[PDB]
RNA sequence: UUUGCUCCACACAAUAUAGAUGGAUACGAAUAAGGCGUCCUUGUGGCGUCGCUGAACCAUAGCAGGCUAGCAACGGUGCACUUGGCGGAAAGGCCUUGGGUGCUUGCUGGCGAAUUGCAAUGUCAUUUUGCGUGGGGAUAAAUCAUUUGUAUACGACUUAGA
RNA sequence: GCAGUCAAGCGUUAUAGCGACAUUGCUUUUUGAUUCGAUGUCGGCUCUUCCUAUCAUACCGAAGCAGAAUUCGGUAA
RNA sequence: AGAACUGGCGAUGCGGGAUGAACCGAACGUAGAGUUAAGGUGCCGGAAUACACGCUCAUCAGACACCACAAAAGGUGUUAGUUCAUCUAGACAGCCGGACGGUGGCCAUGGAAGUCGGAAUCCGCUAAGGAGUGUGUAACAACUCACCGGCCGAAUGAACUA
RNA sequence: GGCCAGCAUCAGUUUUGGUGGCAGGAUAAAUCCAUAGGAAUGUAGCUUGCCUCGGUAAGUAUUAUAGCCUGUG
């Protein structure tokens, strides 16, 4: 006895199994024969609408996500197990959230799109702060002074425990409104941000950082060699 | 008691125009040959339709351990009687002899499962040849390389009522 | 002196090559070597020099000694004897105060009445000398 | 299950010296010294180097190994206390009667004096445990700061201060006055 | 083999010590027990206090002065544990009980005498490590004994005096050992070593 | 701290003999009901055994032999 | 109440009953830790050593222990005095000074033992409310009866009286 | 209580037979309206003690518990 | 409860079960020696505080008659098993990120956007994402989990039995 | 010769030690020796990584500068 008890939830979606990984494996190995250029893309902390926008703009190509280990096993981990010649370099170039882009479009067009594509993104932890944020004195508003306070709806009272405990911001409730005694500086421009600061920025809705898809390299079917792209790899 | 392993070979009594009945052999753990023959007839009636008054004992021979001074891992497959029915059980015993492993299993059944000798059936005792096939943690912990362990809090046995020195439990 | 210090509390370890002294049974008072560990309470011992048969024994029937030597796990009797002779376990045991205490106990038990009388006389002479030396200092 | 040997590791930073003898632990760091008596648990402490210390149980059960992990956590907390310290911030709030909190000296014993809690005429006194410092906060309204090397002492002092101002015989949904621990952390804020 | 055996009661288990001492008294051995306030009972303090409170419940309804008498001191608790094992309503049992003396602390003249232990009743040799146990002085104080502090002060004074005595004895023993060790090369010493002495 | 009255564990002769009689009556009724009632009346190889494959091969060989040992 | 009462030495005398017959031989604390020795920078320090039972240690030879002759050493030990210190938990004991008087088996000798008859506890140890010798020390109360009433069924209690 | 329903189990290779938790019907129908045979032992006064299965007093927990009052519950004789 | 048969007891002491009409052993002249039955061997109390393998900690354990309380019910006590599943194309926990689009689906409501209600409960894009598991708002917002992924790196989960 | 004992040599019953010669089993199995294979809780050696001047981390190597297991005699 004396064990932890698992919480029981009655939801509509059940867990996936080995069959889903098998389907992704088969689809990758079919796309390797079907298409000509196979690019490796880094898409860390990407929003699903942005990913769907990329998929829509690349109509006729294929973008395959999933487990990095499954994708590397499909590409062939080593030389004696690779699906195609010299594919082990492309397989070992995968890291993190890896997307495989199978296409027949021109290399220059792909590079131009991935160099000219960028979207606004929430600031992430352990990233550079794109601005300096300080909540002003008095009633705390939903935008926190980014827009005029008369325009802005005041912050809802239900978020006050979240701001006081999780965000560690000293707040009070006056007549159902969240108030602070002095201005509160949360982040300074050009400074590494932690999880709490990122949460505060996301809660106030400031989106000043940018998302740029990273392109590691690509593999060509006919030449059977991998060429490094080094795109957005600063 | 101290268990011994026997082979008991028996058969039905030969009859007219049906000569040379088939021989049947069992390996029985028992303290003596009387108990061994009793267990043999019990199991023969339980499995085949052979009765003691209709059969005979052809041979009973003690089986010694081949290498009694070699430490071995044993898997013991047993079954026991219950109201629900016959239940299997698999245990793993580290010992230098089949009979001593059987005795350890019987003591463990008497301690934990509250079982008895007549209710416990020894189905199979097999030496585990490869260390990778051992699957119980309480046996696997003694298969580690360069195994060392102390014996803290040693208690010595005094033959006298009174001691003139405060004892020590060092070792 | 900016270093941490932790007391060791050294223990005799149940291990292969540990020399044990059998204290009861057929081979009481003899030395043996631990060849393999069976479980928390039983070990395998081999005592070829003193005549102890290779056997599985309970750890409560022996007392561990500080002596130890290099022995492969599961070594046969001839290998155990060779390693015992190479390490010279018997001489290192005989040099210890424990074995000297055992020998003194046996010698005192084997003394006779005349020898006890001689012990008393020699003790009186030594007592006279020791007291004379002690009174000066 | 009676595991043969279960061990835990304790990591000692550069400025900390830890001395153990018969389960009497002394931890010395930049901020001072702390002592612990662990003679109610049968464990063995071993030193492998000046940065790592092992603590072990031989042939133990579930309760024994639980005590082993507890011992490791306690020694880690002592090391953290001597190298960083502990700091608890509390806020006191009221609806109508301003709560008055002061530090007083009764024969040199350092009591905390609480007055006017819900308009009571009773004067509440919480003694200050040895090794903890009490400081009324700067540029923060109605905040007390308790600091020290012993997390047990600091947290127990904060708990006593919180429990001395319980609301009795009133609906706590309505009456919100009290002294509450608002933050827990370390004294050092280099990063 | 001593005419009187002085037993230091510290660290012993009350029941097993009572059993062995009762057998010794019946066999006709004179026994003094000292430091009864340092005896031990296996089990937790609340359990042993609960058992003593049940004993306190026991009393004669129509006249309490006739009922069972509840002696609070640790020496008397041990004495009850032993009288329960001696057949004390006979002349033989009374004679056996009159070969026994129990004290708290070590009063004179027993403070200058040798004190022994009973290994079969010792806590560190009997109880499994980790099992809770109870101290008789704390139990007696909880049930109404009022002399724990006086005994503690007197025992501290005795310990100081005994430490000074031991320091002098250890210096003398070192001197004797030095004088004896320098004569180990004589022919008499060689002959004694040959004979085992 | 007021300790209640503890229940006795001293055996009563009358209770013991009555328990004997009650147990005998219970056994007789159980035998009668087992004879009277109407109700319809080999765990295999344990999974933790190592040589399950060898046991299965041996029993398959025995089945294949006994198929023809009676036929011819 | 025919010199009563009490201790101090010494003669005669008896006396030693829950069980003598070499010695109850003193650190404290811990036990998943300690004891002892030694060194330093004195500490929760370094090095060495010990346990694995007191199966020890100390005493222990002499007509139940006699009478004498030496050698060596200046030690050991008994008794009666004597110097000083300590001990109040029920101390009533622990240590120490100085002579005296014996003994000494540390070593070498000389005389004696017997017949208790082949064993028979074969009697061996402090205290003595007994007397005899004697040198010194000190010369009371309580109760009854009378009486008071702070007391009281009667005893008891509380007062007073040369 | 009787009659029934369901099915976590038990049973079986013959959807036979048992069967926890639940649940339906009758007793008992909607607008807070308007005494029926103890067949053989009862109550006081004085005075003591015990139990806890707690009415009050002490301390707590919960509840649309604002306050006041109250309800349910815990330790407690 | 009614039949058939057979035992024990009355007329009978003795050992044991603490104590006893039917329980265990055993039937009886007076004694000695030896050995046992049943029951026992910490002390009372004659006899191992024997040896060996395991289990158990009870805020009144247990040392019991094998019946009842008893629903083989409840327990985040502990030990051993059985059958199924997950797992280096990555196990249980943890942290972080995603958690989308038609769409604020239809009716109803003063308001109701996944989350007061009543019925459909679909399609697309996916690694995956409910016409939504809960907190929250007057409605939205925000958080969460269902599910997926990144870091971590080796076993783990569920249901039963004793 | 009455009473109480001690020792010796025997007899009957019984209790408790020491020591000798035989017989059976797989004509014990083992240990030991010889011989042929095998692996790891991988011994020597070799490689590379980079570690307190070579002690280690992981690949190879089946006796080598340790050993072990099985079959047969
Ligand atoms: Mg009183
Ligand atoms: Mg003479
Ligand atoms: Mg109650
Ligand atoms: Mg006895
Ligand atoms: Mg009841
Ligand atoms: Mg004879």
């Amino acid at each position: 006895r004396s064990k932890r008890s698992k919480l029981v939830t009655l939801a509509q979606t059940d867990k996936k199994g080995r069959e889903n990984k098998e389907r992704i494996f088969d689809e990758v190995r079919e796309a390797l024969d079907t298409y000509r250029y196979v690019w490796v893309l880094h898409l860390d902390d990407v929003r699903t609408p942005v990913l769907q926008e990329i998929r829509t703009s690349w109509a006729g190509s294929k973008l395959i996500m999933g487990k990095r280990k499954v994708l590397q096993k499909a590409l062939g981990e080593k030389r004696e197990e690779e699906y195609k010649e010299n594919l082990y370099q492309l397989s070992k170039l995968c890291s993190g959230v890896t997307g495989l882009l199978f296409t027949d479009e021109d290399v220059n067009t792909v590079k131009e799109y991935f160099k000219s594509y960028v979207r606004s993104d929430y600031s992430r932890p352990n990233t550079k702060a794109p601005l300096t944020f300080t909540i002003p004195e008095g009633i705390v508003y939903s935008r926190g002074g980014q827009i005029p306070a008369e325009e802005d709806v005041p912050m809802i009272h239900s978020l006050e425990p979240t701001m006081r405990n999780k965000f560690e911001i000293p707040t009070k409730i006056k007549a159902g409104k969240i108030t602070i005694d002095s201005p509160y500086l949360v982040c300074t421009e050009g400074e590494k941000l932690d999880v709490r600061q990122a949460l505060i920025l996301k809660q106030f809705g400031i989106a000043a950082s940018e998302f740029k898809v990273k392109v590691s390299a690509y593999y060509d079917n006919d030449s059977s060699t991998v060429e490094s792209t080094n795109i957005n790899m600063e | 008691a101290h268990f011994k392993e026997y082979q008991v070979i028996g058969r039905r009594l030969p009859t007219e125009s049906v000569p040379e009945p088939k021989l049947f052999r069992m390996r029985i753990f028992a303290s003596n040959e009387v108990i061994a023959k009793s267990r043999y007839w019990y199991f023969l009636q339980k499995l085949h339709k052979v009765k003691k008054a209709s059969g005979e004992i052809v041979s009973i021979n003690q089986i010694n351990e081949a290498h009694p001074t070699k430490v071995k891992n044993f898997g013991v497959w047993v079954r026991y009687d219950s109201r629900s029915g016959t239940h299997n059980m698999y245990k793993e015993i580290r010992d230098v002899s089949r009979v001593a492993a059987v005795e350890t299993l019987y003591q463990d059944m008497a301690a934990r499962h509250r079982a008895r000798f007549r209710s416990i059936h020894i189905l199979k005792v097999a030496e585990i040849e490869k260390t990778a096939d051992v699957k119980r943690q309480y046996v696997k912990q003694f298969l580690t390389k360069d195994l060392k362990f102390p014996l803290p809090h040693r208690v010595q046995k005094s033959t006298k009522t009174f001691s003139y020195k405060r004892p020590s439990t060092f070792y | 002196s900016t270093d941490s210090i932790v007391k060791a509390s050294n223990w005799r370890l149940v291990e292969v090559g540990r020399v044990v002294l059998i204290k009861k049974g057929q081979s009481a008072g003899k030395l043996a070597a631990i060849v393999e560990i069976i479980d928390q309470k039983k070990v395998l011992i081999d005592g070829p020099k003193a005549g102890v048969p290779r056997q599985a024994i309970n750890l409560g029937q022996v007392v561990l000694t500080p002596l130890t030597f290099a022995l492969p796990r599961g070594a046969r009797t001839a290998t155990v004897s060779k390693k015992w002779a190479a390490a010279a376990v018997c001489e290192k045991w005989a040099a210890s105060s424990w074995a000297k205490k055992i020998a003194q106990r046996e010698r005192r038990a084997a003394l006779t009445d005349f020898e006890r009388f001689q012990v008393m006389v020699l003790r009186k002479q030594k007592r006279y000398t020791v007291k004379k030396a002690l009174a000066k200092a | 299950m009676k595991y043969i040997q279960t061990e835990q590791q304790i990591e000692v930073p550069e400025g900390v010296t830890v001395s153990i003898k018969s389960r009497i632990v002394k931890v010395v760091g930049p901020r001072g010294t702390l002592t612990k008596n662990l003679k109610h648990i049968d464990v063995t402490f071993t030193k492998v180097n000046n940065q790592l210390i092992k603590v072990a149980v031989h042939n133990g059960g579930r309760k024994h190994v639980a005590a082993l992990r507890t011992v490791k956590s306690l020694v880690d907390n002592m090391i953290t206390g001597v190298t960083k310290g502990y700091k608890y911030k509390m806020r006191y709030v009221y609806a109508h009667f301003p709560i008055n909190v002061n530090i007083v000296e009764k024969d040199g014993a350092k009591f905390i004096e609480v007055r006017n809690f819900l308009g009571d005429k009773k004067i509440r006194n919480v003694p200050v445990r040895d090794g903890v410092t009490i400081e009324f906060s700067t540029n923060v309204k109605d905040e007390i700061v308790l600091s020290g090397n012993s997390v047990e002492d600091v947290s127990q002092n904060a708990a006593d201060l919180q429990q001395i101002c319980r609301v009795r015989n009133k609906d706590i949904r309505k009456f919100l006055d009290g002294i509450y621990v608002s933050h827990k952390g370390f004294i050092t804020e280099d990063l | 083999v001593e005419p009187v055996v002085v037993i230091d009661g510290k660290g012993h288990l009350v029941g097993r010590l009572a059993s062995v001492v009762a057998k010794q008294l019946l066999n006709g051995q004179k026994i003094v027990v000292v430091r009864a306030e340092e005896l031990n009972i296996s089990g937790e303090f609340f359990r042993n206090k609960l058992k003593y409170h049940d004993f306190l419940r026991k009393a004669t309804a129509f006249n309490k002065t006739r009922g069972p008498f509840h002696f609070r001191a640790p020496s008397r608790i041990f004495y009850k544990a032993l009288r329960g094992m001696v057949s004390h309503k006979t002349a033989r049992g009374k004679a056996a009980l009159e070969r026994l003396k129990v004290f708290e602390g070590i009063p004179p003249p027993y403070d200058k005498k040798k004190r022994v232990v009973v290994p079969q009743a010792l806590r560190v040799l009997r109880l499994k490590p980790g099992r809770k146990y109870t101290t008789l002085g704390k139990l007696s104080t909880s049930v109404g004994w009022k002399y724990e502090d006086v005994v503690a002060k007197l025992e501290a004074k005795r310990k100081v005096s005994s430490a000074e005595y031991y320091a002098k004895k250890r210096a003398f023993t070192k001197k004797v050992a030095s004088a004896n060790a320098t004569a180990a090369e004589s022919d008499v010493a060689k002959q004694l070593a040959a004979l085992g002495y | 701290m007021r300790v209640r009255k503890r229940q006795s564990r001293r055996t009563s002769t009358k209770l013991k003999e009555g328990i004997k009689k009650k147990a005998s009556a219970h056994r007789k009724k159980e035998k009668k009901m087992a004879k009277k009632d109407v109700t319809w009346r080999d765990p295999g190889i344990p999974s933790n055994f190592p040589y399950k494959a060898k046991i299965l091969e041996e029993i398959e060989a025995k089945k294949m032999k006994d198929l023809e040992e009676r036929e011819l």
